RNA sequence: UUGUUUUCACUUUCUCCCCGCACUAAUGUGGGGAAAACUGGCUUUAUUUCUUCAAUUAUUUUUUUUGCUGAGGA
RNA sequence: UUGGAUAAGGUGCCUAAAUAUUCGCUCAUGAGAUCCCAUAAAAGGUGUUGGUUCAUAUGAACUAGCCCUGAAAAUGGAUGGCGCUAAAGCGGA
């Protein structure tokens, strides 16, 4: 009583037109208030409008409720129960590594790098546009001798 | 606001949010100029405004109409004259900022090589829930006697051509380049290449 | 290339203002990528004003008008800056230098 | 208020479909139609391997939830219509001048004369894809076919329309053109 | 400071115990006074 | 925690007495609790209730206690149903609704705020009487019955609400409201 | 004439069964039933920097960046 | 006179300051936007939002918020104008 490469294969071509659901454990970047920035967990959800959230200890954000305008749903999501809570959700964000999922898209690099690049010192500064003057030599003369 | 000119392109925007941040961009001597005004939307029944303006039409100073106020038609000098109403025109000051202002309907020449800049105060979808009612008032000038549209809509696919062919042209060329930069990439110092690498430049 | 500037760029606004009540004691300014007030606070510094003149007034053809940043102005990252003398208003919209020393 | 409400469209067993982002193209043994829905916010899911559509609408209250319904129906008849034509028997009443009907332009524009005695043309063009005759059943029997319910339905109307009387009491003077049966050929 | 927060627990349990005694006895009255 | 989005209600208790009498020797004390915004006006609001119901006031009273009732769970879901007593501009009505957040403060936060919408019934002309948290089953209105499904999902098509250092007057071209 | 005591009815699931057997908004699902107990809650020991020590009031303590003024002359 | 911080009042532009947050209502083919202050009623509405009372997710009867009708005057005309609908309207926090 099941549905084999039929099921399988429907459901992916299928393709739902709305996608990053706010189910339970969903990861979402809060960016409104004091705390935009973070990466936080929704835990559960108490109105279409207001909902929990709450990270684990590991992004720095404790537990309250915030209102879902602020929040930005992400593609990737974690598989807590209903009930859970601080403790078992830091269990399971380092189980299945989530951040390091994050961190490897288009826009978790994007936000790691951009943290690097207003971090970093005038020494790194001159490096670069050293580095891109030599790399804009080389490009220069290969492009001259493409010809 | 820093830069020697704007071009901003009126794509699916609202007359009022869009007349507020172009008078304030004037206010501060900043140059602007309006391309495709054609496409303004404003927020409302076509029958509504049809009607909000006919009364305009109907309005007329009985002594001499030459001195009456210019009801106009143009949708480029409809956007004019509701920034100059907005704007302290009788001052010099304001007769500055509303002179430093330039629009023209469709596109002209000299503006469709410059890159276009969109508004998000006054996008449609962003400022308007989808079930309520709007407009384009291109229509609504069709209606008020402007009777030149269809003219405006064959240059606008005229231009569409052309532009199509460019973007498909400079999107080869940059395809091309990407190709070589990363291809000369290795030809640089370990040192070098490290620090590109860092910060993903 | 050459000439180099280490300034930000700002933009003159009208005087401490209020509606059929003018102030002509400070002077609003604009900058050129600060949009919130607890950026704009990290600004307090020297500014100097430079405009032209039709003929030479001590040999050269250029003079300045000095001032302090003194304090923020609303929210939206607008300061007031205080002068040595009052910028006349022909200045508005032109470009005014906030100097990163001191 | 509610969430998330939906509705379900069988599929026929003859039509094909097309759906992107609520602009829907349908051939078939009788044609073609195109119908857009961009003035709705609506979600439309097409499995054509198990048939049916599913029709989805998420934080809706009544007035918007009504049109759902709208959507499942139009859809419905798109694909009768599409599967069996729209078919219209009119019937023609005249009591003491027989009204005379000429038929020509290749099923397009029909002329009345007569009605009342007139002699003044009274015609009407017609809808694209819609074709109209007269029955071979009985004289003052005038079918129209076609695959649009809505373009059948309109060139009835304006059939019926571009007859009436003026002045003239209506609650006596009976005559005139209506609509007798709907059918489905 | 456990014997207080057990006289806490014990007090604010009081509190709403009346509370909610309240609450029951409205809606008897409430039930009788329906018919 | 942000002050902007914390509201400032706080449940508080009251606890007084008439001054003991020659003509009556020991007086019934009173205690209820009351939501004010602190503690100075809930001790005005009790007191004014005290005028309303029992034949006494503050000359010929006094206080015992005043104390702040704060939540057990802060971060739990609970269902409230809270009886009221308004005024219209015409007549007086009273009326029970549901809620469903955190705690009793941000309920009656948001049943004042529902209040002020769909009926312009100003603050003043209210008066909140029996709140009291019920069980899943026993909810009587609809629109907090489909919250309470086994397994709740939904999509996310709130408009982007980004801060005033991005909120910038010019971009590169036109944004999209479907994200996600 | 209030306090005192009692009954049932209350949660997690990516657990399983029966009916629809693919019916879903759904990588599942509606209804009828089984399951312990990782989820969650409680009572113990040692720790708090792996992680919080919140929010408010009373009593104290500093701090980071800087604007304006410099009266008088014992 | 020189600085600081406010009152009433405002924060879309004119116009110095929030297209600020957050919670609900409103489609007006003559919407609405501060007391004095520059008019609107009796009666209605199967528009829509929330309630109460009854009857076996349905029928009725009420109830109050917004909105529509009622609603007509002469130089062309005014929420101050522009305009404003995910408000820059309404009532709050």
């Amino acid at each position: 009583v099941e549905l084999t490469e039929e099921e399988k294969l429907y459901i992916s071509k299928k393709n739902l037109l709305f996608k990053r659901f706010v189910e339970p454990g969903r990861l979402c970047l809060i960016e409104y208030g004091p705390y935009a920035g973070k990466l936080c967990f929704i835990v559960d959800i108490v109105t279409i409008t207001r909902v929990i959230v709450d990270g684990a200890f590991i992004t720095g954000v404790p537990r309250m409720v915030i209102p879902l305008k602020r929040l930005k749903l992400l593609k990737e999501r974690i598989k807590i129960n209903k009930n859970c809570k601080s403790g078992f959700l830091r269990k399971t964000v380092n189980s299945t590594k989530v951040l390091e999922e994050f961190n490897n898209s288009k826009l978790g690099k994007k936000m790691i790098i951009k943290k690097k690049r207003d971090e970093a010192t005038d020494f790194e500064r001159f490096q670069v546009y050293f580095a891109k003057r030599e790399l804009k030599k080389k490009m220069t003369t290969i492009k001259n001798k493409k010809n | 606001m820093y830069k020697k000119e704007y071009v901003i392109d009126c794509k699916g925007h609202l007359l009022g949010r869009l007349a507020s941040l172009i008078a304030k961009e004037l206010l501060n001597g900043q140059r602007i100029v309006a391309v495709r005004c054609e496409d303004i939307n404003i927020s409302g029944s076509l029958y509504r405004n049809k009607l909000k303006y006919q009364e305009f039409l109907r309005l007329r100073t009985n002594t001499n109409p030459k001195k009456g106020p210019l009801h106009l038609r143009e949708p480029s000098k409809i956007l004019w004259r509701c920034v100059r109403g907005m704007l302290p025109h009788k001052t010099y000051k304001g007769q500055l900022a509303l002179k430093k202002l330039k629009v023209c309907v469709g596109m002209p020449y000299p503006y469709d090589k410059k890159k276009k800049y969109v508004l998000p105060s006054a996008l449609r979808a962003f400022r308007l829930k989808k079930h309520r009612r709007y407009c384009r008032l291109g229509t609504l000038s069709s209606r008020v006697g402007w009777n030149y549209d269809t003219l405006v809509k064959k240059n606008e696919v005229l231009r569409k051509q052309v532009s199509k062919a460019y973007y498909k042209k400079k999107v080869n060329n940059l395809n091309e380049k990407k190709e070589i930069k990363t291809e000369a990439l290795n030809l640089i110092n370990p040192e070098q290449r490290q620090v590109l690498e860092n910060f993903g430049y | 290339l050459q000439a180099v500037r280490l300034y930000e760029k700002g933009v003159i606004l009208g005087y401490k203002r209020s509606q059929r009540n003018q102030d002509p004691n400070f002077t609003l300014i604009s900058i050129k990528n600060v949009n919130t007030k607890k950026h704009a606070q990290f600004y307090v510094k020297r500014v100097a004003y430079v405009y032209r003149t039709t003929k030479h007034h001590d040999g050269v053809k250029i003079k300045c008008i000095w001032g302090k940043v003194c304090r923020t102005h609303g929210n939206s990252g607008v300061i007031r800056a205080k002068f040595k003398t009052h910028i006349p208003p022909k200045a508005f919209g032109d470009r005014v230098r906030i100097l990163m020393y001191p | 208020k509610t969430i998330v409400s939906t509705q379900k469209v069988l599929i026929p067993e003859g039509v094909k479909v097309a759906i992107n982002a609520r602009k829907v193209t349908v051939s078939g043994k009788y044609g073609t139609l195109r119908r857009s829905f961009r003035h709705l916010p609506i979600d439309i899911r097409l499995n054509k391997l198990k048939k049916y559509i599913k029709v989805v609408m998420w934080f809706g209250v009544p007035d918007s939830l009504a049109c759902i319904r709208t959507v499942c129906t139009h859809l419905k008849n798109m694909f009768t219509g599409v599967t069996k034509k729209f078919l219209y028997k009119m019937r023609l009443v005249h009591a003491h001048f027989p009204i005379n009907s000429n038929i020509v332009d290749n099923n397009t524009r029909i002329e009345i004369r007569n009605y009342l005695g007139e002699k003044s043309v009274r015609f009407v063009k017609a809808l694209p894809g819609v074709v109209i005759e007269k029955s071979p059943n009985v004289k003052d029997e005038i079918y129209v076919s076609g695959a649009d319910i809505e373009n059948v339905s309109l060139t009835a109307a304006l059939i019926h329309q571009s007859v009436l009387c003026r002045n003239k009491d209506i609650r006596k003077f009976l005559d005139g053109i209506y609509v007798s049966e709907v059918t489905t050929v | 400071k456990q014997i207080q927060k057990k006289e806490l627990q014990k007090i604010n349990h009081d509190y709403y115990k009346g509370v909610a005694k309240a609450v029951k006895k409205k809606k008897k009255r409430e039930e009788k006074k329906a018919k | 925690i942000d002050n902007s989005l914390n509201t400032n209600i706080h449940q508080y208790h009251i606890v007084g007495r008439a001054i003991p009498t020659a003509k009556d020797k020991n007086p019934n004390v009173y205690r209820m609790c009351i939501f004010a915004k602190n503690d100075t006006n809930a001790k005005s609001r009790f007191w004014y209730f005290m005028k309303k119901i029992n034949k006494l006031k503050k000359s010929n009273g006094e206080l015992l206690a005043c104390e702040q009732i704060k939540e057990r769970f802060p971060l739990r879901v609970k269902n409230y149903g809270v009886l009221l007593r308004y005024d219209s501009r015409t007549g007086t009505h009273n009326m029970y609704k549901e809620f469903r957040d955190t705690t009793k403060e941000g309920a009656i936060a948001q049943l004042y705020s529902e209040m002020a919408g769909r009926h312009r019934a100003r603050a003043s002309s209210i008066n909140i009487i029996r709140i009291s948290e019920i069980s899943s089953s026993l909810v009587r209105r609809p629109h907090i019955k489909q919250l309470l499904k086994r397994r709740l999902r939904f999509p996310a098509l709130h408009l982007p609400t980004l801060q005033k250092e991005y909120r910038k007057k010019f971009a590169s071209k036109r944004p999209s409201t479907y994200r996600m």
